[PDB]
């Protein structure tokens, strides 16, 4: 239901998180297309304690490298 | 599966996810349900009882 990068639950702004076994991706509801889980397609709100079923994984910031 | 099975094959999807999707349907966003899942479950069980 959410991804905890650093003590913060990342819910998907549109779509549901999926993983091809090892790597987690965001994809639409009625068509499968994997996209890397960045801060653009996910909105953070929470404390990574209340949500149940949250996996850790990681998110990619498109601004830090630049 | 939620609504999907009313369109084509029954795309399996856990209930928490299905309810978060329903909430996002009415402008509430998934964070509300995933931060209040216990409360929603209690209210639903009480109402159904
Ligand atoms: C899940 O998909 C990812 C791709 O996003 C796989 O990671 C590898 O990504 C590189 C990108 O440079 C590809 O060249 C590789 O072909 C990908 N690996 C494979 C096996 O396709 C990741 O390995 C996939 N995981 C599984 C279990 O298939
Ligand atoms: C996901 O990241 C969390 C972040 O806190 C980590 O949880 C750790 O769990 C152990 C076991 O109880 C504690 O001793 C640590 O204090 C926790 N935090 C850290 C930073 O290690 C852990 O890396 C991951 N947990 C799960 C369930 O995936």
């Amino acid at each position: 239901p959410a991804i905890c990068h650093d003590g913060k639950a990342h819910f998907p702004r549109e779509g549901v998180f999926v993983s091809n076994g090892t790597h987690w991706f965001v994809t639409q509801r009625n068509f499968y297309e994997p996209q890397i889980i960045t801060t653009d397609n996910t909105f953070v709100s929470g404390n990574c304690d209340v949500v149940i079923g949250i996996v850790n994984n990681t998110v990619y910031d498109p601004l830090q490298p630049e | 599966s939620g609504w999907t099975f009313g369109a084509g094959p029954a795309l399996q999807i856990p209930f928490p996810m299905q309810m978060a999707y329903r909430f996002n349907g009415i402008g509430v966003t998934q964070n509300v349900l995933y931060e209040n899942q216990k409360l929603i479950a209690n209210q639903f069980n009480s109402a159904i009882g």
